[PDB]
């Protein structure tokens, strides 16, 4: 699986670029998008999605109206049209995967970002803290709030945990709150209850240093946490 | 050496039934008679799931108790969401006629074989987002009647070819054989414990096997014509069979002989499936007549009637919690009853 | 030769199944009398369950 | 007339209208229900069924106080009940041919018919092309010719006083209806004895078809032909705007008849639709 | 989005449907089924698709099933035809061969799921059987008969024997057709056959039968 982006680069205030994500080793076609980016050192910020199929498509307020997310299934790339771009639109833009079907994993794979820069109600997730001294071995604890309850009727509650570990793209660790992702060590765990999370980390390694993100997927527009960084 | 061997058999023969005979103190109704009846049980039917375009042959619930497949020969293998009523996956075949499914009890795998002699194996966690043949089991010389589950590395099948097999999936042969009946294998069920399975076969007879062994532990007859279902009772002890002649019959293994029949005179038809409830105190027969008849597994009475169908109802199962009955049926349409 | 062996086998496998011992019927058949009792409170299709449990309403 | 004969006519007559109803909403609940009826002559038998429902739900419940309980039309009543007659009547007309032309595909070219992908859009536009056609014919002429009606209140159409404009209507509703319907009956039954102890069976056959054939085919003029030859031919005396005869009354019902009788011939004797009809009432 | 996946997969399902319904099912029985195979191979189970004059067919042989065929024979219940295929040559070889495929030939045309569905009689090896006639007479096979040594008697009183077993009359047809194995003609008369069931289907569909 490898979902790479370009496109990006520096532009003068009221231009317009386009950003393309190609697919490569997955059924792209059975897969819904959503472009993410992360302003520099500030934290993430979803940016719009599109469905398996063009059915869907929704945005940000943030920039609703000037973007647009459109798809190309034959040659399976996803593109960001994008216009008016302001200085609040410089970002790491990310190309994330998703799919939608019982006891998925919506958020598995992120591309490698392309860096955007411009020259010169919705449910609050707050990160209690911002960085957290801890050596090896030692047991650690990420917690989280959000302003609605992400608990639904379904008894799914929709938050998710995120690592984007120094000068990599975000990971995915736990999603709907309790489910461990594909590909990552057992020692993560995701619990909360409703309104209070948190993932607790034990035997702590070298390499799970850097910012987690906690995310709710319960509706839309989608809201990251501010982010909680592990310092070592 | 043909004829008085031959006279051995029939010899060891009247030795067994006599000795069966000899343990058999009292019939079943004699000292279940003290129960109270089940009383009248009407099951509601809470979905309806319809994507299939041809006759459904098998289903299978996953063991979330939430998840099922179905296989018609329309070329399909639908993964249903049986509380959203959504279509998790649609699987096409490479051969149409598939006359059974399987879901593995981890949740990532299904098997289908048919009228192709092949067990084909699917996974359902592959990680470029669809779900890939992983293994073509081929063994058989005659149709797969059956197959299911031990692991996610090992499954048991039958077939029209008189004989049960065990496979490893890993390598894609048969780690063991298992021989000695007449007729084509129509049915094949699995003890809770996964160290044995019956297998009811077309000579109107069904033996418990050995898995690790290979060896028929025990035989049973009476059925007077093809058993095409068979399923263990919840605890291991005991199994029930459906046939041609229209009756279903509980055999125990500790006795060694049935225990009680599952008939009606207005009753001419033949079974084609049968379940039991988690408590083992519903015993659930499909019927060729277009409907499935709940009985009263321990005073052998109709509890009940599941009449929703168009055709005949070709298969059903009970979820692992007993939450919920599926039947599939030749007209298309799968059904949960509640 | 081959229908003597076939013989063969079908005598000795039935002598195999011949000397196992068989429990009474009377007590088998409590058995599967006692299982039901012990765990018929949990069974939904025999009980019925109200709507707040059923996941099927 | 004598209040208890007015309230028995009036009971027949919303009887009547009751069971045009009632046949039309079987049919278009088992085509609504079973979704196994996707198939263009289930679209087509859909079309038919609407129309007849239509006529039994506002022409005859307009017409019985009308005529019987003398309750005065307004004349934009009127116009609305004549356009809405008018539209109904040739749109069952032309869905019948439809449904004959259909028929006959199927039997002229059936690996073509069978082979052929028609999805649909195309019967839609087929269905919406029907009831066009259906309103050009009637509703541009009885909306023109309101004005030329006298100052009498009459709530027949006003080019009934000119036969030319009855003779037209006449001609593309019913002569070449008619025409069509038979063509492609008599090219089904030519199919089938082209096709044909055992000459026997396929004489048996034959005469099965035909007699299907000529049944629609007879059943249909006899319903549409006698009113529409007493229109033109009082028209031609001039006796067409005035009072009306028993024998005119008839001819009148006998449109409305075959409205009711449409939905047993057509998708009644469909065994799709029958199946429908049976999953439905058991 | 769960919901919209499944929606998704409905169009894809109801899509295929339709291309499956537009396509010709036949259940090759028989003998010659070998000759009838290779004449028409334009492209457990082995299963034949070519297309002829704009036709998909699928001829599906069940000569390798060694099992008991009333388990498996209504799966193909809802096939256009089937083509039966026996050999006219194999009346004098071994209980008699020409009396095993009649007694095939009763069990598929009056079986119960197949009241409706067409046969097509392929009766094949006509040039052997015609040398063999001359030289053997054909009472070996048939006690009772009387034009005891020519082609075109003994051919039509085999091909009588045949559409005298059909016990359902006006039900079904069966279209007989004499085959050797050089023939071209093969492929042309399922086409023309099948064709005939196809309108006779569609008249009886809308009850005008
Ligand atoms: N088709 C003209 C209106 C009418 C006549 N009879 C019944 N309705």
């Amino acid at each position: 699986v490898q979902l790479v982006e370009s496109g990006g680069g520096l532009v003068q205030p009221g231009g317009s670029r386009k950003l393309s994500c190609s697919a490569s080793g997955f059924a792209f076609s059975s897969f819904g998008m959503h472009w993410v980016r992360q302003a520099p050192e500030k934290g993430l910020e979803w940016v719009a999605y599109i469905s398996s199929g063009s059915g869907t498509i929704y945005y940000a307020d943030t920039v609703k109206g000037r973007f647009t997310i459109s798809r190309d299934d034959p040659k399976n790339t996803l593109f960001l049209q994008m216009t008016s771009l302001r200085s609040e639109d410089t970002a790491m833009y990310y190309c994330v995967r998703s799919i939608y079907y019982y006891g998925s994993s919506p958020f598995d794979f992120w591309g490698q970002g392309t860096t955007l820069t411009v020259s010169s109600s919705d449910i609050v997730m707050t990160q209690a803290t911002s960085s957290v001294p801890v050596t090896p071995g030692e047991s650690v604890s990420i917690s989280c709030r959000s302003s609605k309850s992400l608990l639904h009727s379904n008894g799914n509650t929709y938050l998710y945990w995120f690592l984007q570990r120094p000068g990599q793209s975000p990971q995915l660790l736990i999603y709907r709150m309790s489910n461990l992702a594909s590909g990552v060590p057992d020692r993560f765990s995701g619990s909360g209850s409703g309104t209070a999370f948190t993932l607790t980390i034990s035997r702590l390694e070298a390499e799970d240093v850097g910012v987690y993100y906690c995310m709710q997927h319960l509706e839309y527009p989608l809201t990251f946490g501010a982010g909680t960084k592990l310092e070592l | 050496e043909l004829d008085q061997l031959r006279q051995e058999a029939e010899q060891l023969k009247n030795q067994i039934r006599d000795a069966r005979k000899a343990c058999a103190d009292a019939t079943l109704s004699q000292i279940t008679n003290n129960i109270d009846p089940v009383g009248r049980i009407q099951m509601r039917t809470r979905r309806t799931l319809r994507g299939h375009l041809a006759k459904i042959y098998a289903m299978h619930w996953g063991t979330d108790s939430r998840l099922l497949v179905s296989a018609s020969q329309d070329g399909k293998l639908i993964i249903w969401d049986s509380y959203t009523t959504n279509k998790v996956h649609a699987i096409p075949l490479r051969s149409s006629w598939v006359m059974t499914c399987a879901y593995a009890p981890s949740g990532n795998y299904v098997a289908c074989g048919g009228l192709d002699n092949i067990c084909s194996i699917y996974n359902l966690k592959t990680r470029e987002g669809n779900v890939r043949v992983s293994r073509e089991l081929a063994g058989h010389t005659g149709y797969l009647s059956c197959c299911r589950f031990l692991d996610d590395n090992q499954i048991v099948t039958s077939s029209g070819d008189t004989t049960c097999a065990l496979w490893d999936i890993e390598t894609g042969q048969q780690t063991t054989t298992f021989t000695g009946h007449t007729g084509d294998v129509m049915s094949l069920s699995l003890a809770p414990d996964t160290r044995l399975f019956v297998s009811g076969a077309c000579d109107a007879s069904a033996k418990l096997w050995d898995v690790r062994e290979g060896m028929c532990r025990q035989t049973f007859t009476g059925h007077e014509s093809d058993i095409n279902a068979i399923c263990f009772f919840p605890n291991g002890n005991a199994f029930a069979t459906g046939s041609d002649d229209a009756t279903c019959r509980l055999f125990d293994l500790r006795a060694d002989q049935e225990l009680m029949t599952y008939s009606h005179d207005n009753i001419i038809c033949g079974i084609t499936s049968v379940s039991f409830s988690k408590s083992g105190r519903l015993l659930l027969a499909g019927y060729d007549d277009f409907n499935c008849n709940v009985w009263d597994a321990l005073k052998a009475d109709r509890a009940g009637v599941l009449a929703g169908h168009d055709n005949r109802v070709s298969c059903l199962g009970v979820t692992d919690d007993g939450m919920a009955v599926a039947t599939g049926s030749w007209d298309s349409f799968l059904k949960i009853w509640n | 030769t081959a229908s003597i062996a076939q013989a063969r086998k079908l005598v000795e496998q039935l002598k195999m199944e011949a000397n196992i011992d068989r429990i009474k019927v009377s007590k088998a058949a409590a058995d599967l009398m006692a299982y039901c009792e012990a765990h018929a409170k949990e069974d939904p299709l025999l009980t019925p369950v109200p709507a707040s449990e059923n996941p099927f309403r | 007339l004598s209040l208890s004969t007015r309230v028995t006519l009036a009971f027949f007559m919303s009887l009547v209208a009751f069971a045009i109803m009632l046949g039309n909403a079987l049919v278009i609940l088992a085509f609504v229900v079973d979704k196994n009826l996707r198939h263009r002559s289930s679209y087509f038998f859909l079309n038919l069924a609407i129309s007849d429902f239509f006529v039994g739900v506002i022409s005859i419940p307009l017409y019985i106080p009308h005529t019987l309980f003398e309750w005065d039309f307004g004349k934009e009543i009127c116009v609305f009940w004549l356009t809405t007659d008018y539209l109904l009547c040739t749109a069952s007309v032309y869905n019948i041919v439809l449904i004959s032309y259909d028929r006959y595909l199927s039997v002229s070219n059936a690996v073509s018919y069978r082979t052929q992908h028609t999805g649909v859009l195309k019967i839609v536009t087929l269905m919406v092309a029907v009831w066009v056609l259906a309103f050009l014919v009637n509703g541009p002429m009885i909306l023109v010719s309101e004005s030329w009606k006298d100052e009498g209140s009459e709530c027949e159409p006003g080019f009934f006083s000119e036969w030319y404009i009855l003779a037209i209507t006449s001609f593309l509703e019913f002569v070449i209806p008619v025409i069509l319907v038979a063509y492609f009956n008599m090219n089904i039954y030519w199919s089938l004895w082209k096709r044909d102890q055992r000459e026997h069976v396929e004489l048996l056959r034959a005469r099965r078809l035909a007699k299907s054939l000529a049944i629609l085919l007879g059943v249909f003029a006899v319903c549409w032909a006698p009113y529409s030859l007493f229109t033109i031919v009082l028209s031609f005396y001039s006796s067409a705007t005035g009072p009306k005869s028993v024998w005119y009354r008839i001819a009148f019902w006998l449109q409305w008849f075959n409205s009711f009788v449409n939905p047993l011939l057509y998708p009644l004797c469909h065994k799709r639709f029958q199946k429908a009809f049976l999953k439905i009432f058991c | 989005a769960a919901v919209e996946r499944s929606k998704m997969i409905d169009r894809n399902l109801r899509e295929d449907g339709e291309k499956a319904a537009r396509e010709v099912k036949l259940l090759l029985l028989g003998s010659g089924k070998n000759t009838i195979v290779k004449q028409m191979k334009i492209i457990g189970i082995v299963e034949t698709h070519f297309t002829f004059k704009d036709l998909h067919f699928k001829m599906f042989d069940v000569g390798a099933q060694r099992s008991e065929r009333k388990k498996w024979i209504h799966c193909f219940e809802g096939v256009t035809a089937i083509i039966f295929c026996v050999a006219l040559s194999d009346y004098d070889l071994v209980m008699n061969r020409m009396h095993a495929s009649m007694k095939l030939f009763d069990s598929i045309c009056n079986n119960k799921w197949f009241t409706d569905t067409s046969i097509i009689l392929f009766l094949n090896k006509k040039d052997l059987f015609e040398e063999k006639i001359k030289k053997s007479p054909l009472t070996i096979c048939y006690p009772e008969y009387a034009g005891s040594n020519t082609y075109e008697e003994a051919a039509a009183y085999i091909q009588c024997q045949f559409e005298d077993l059909n016990k359902r009359k006006d039900t079904k047809e069966i279209y007989t057709h004499f085959t050797c194995s050089t023939d071209t003609k093969n492929v042309q008369f399922v086409f023309d056959a099948v064709t005939d069931v196809i309108i006779k289907n569609n008249l009886k569909d809308c009850g005008l039968f």
